[PDB]
């Protein structure tokens, strides 16, 4: 649709401001617009840090060229929407698995 | 500027 987790104009610091609010936990994300590189996406992730308790975690969602996205170039997707769906079913290198997106 | 993570490889 609106997909759930896209929120695409948020910034960095209230992307982690949305994530550590109540009714998130591990593994609630979302992906926004990049911040730093115009043209790419982010995807920011709440996780648990042994030493540390609840943390965000951001990965840069690069374009391959055209209609492909990847966070690493092992494994690449034909849109958002499958990267994202690869990540729930397993973390794969990722910080950890992706479970629901952001609440609001 | 900012911190982002990367997925390792396994060596």
């Amino acid at each position: 649709e609106p997909e759930p987790w896209f929120f695409k104009n948020l910034s960095r610091k209230d992307a982690e401001r949305q994530l550590l609010a109540p009714g998130n936990t591990h593994g609630s994300f979302l992906i926004r617009e990049s911040e730093s590189t115009a043209g790419s996406f982010s995807l920011s992730v709440r996780d648990f840090d042994q030493n540390q308790g609840e943390v965000v975690k951001h990965y840069k969602i690069r374009n391959l060229d055209n209609g492909g996205f990847y966070i690493s170039p092992r494994i690449t997707f034909p849109g958002l929407h499958e990267l994202v769906r690869h990540y729930t079913n397993a973390s794969d290198g990722l910080c950890t698995r992706l479970s629901r997106p952001c609440q609001t | 500027e900012p911190q982002y993570e990367e997925i390792p490889i396994y060596l």
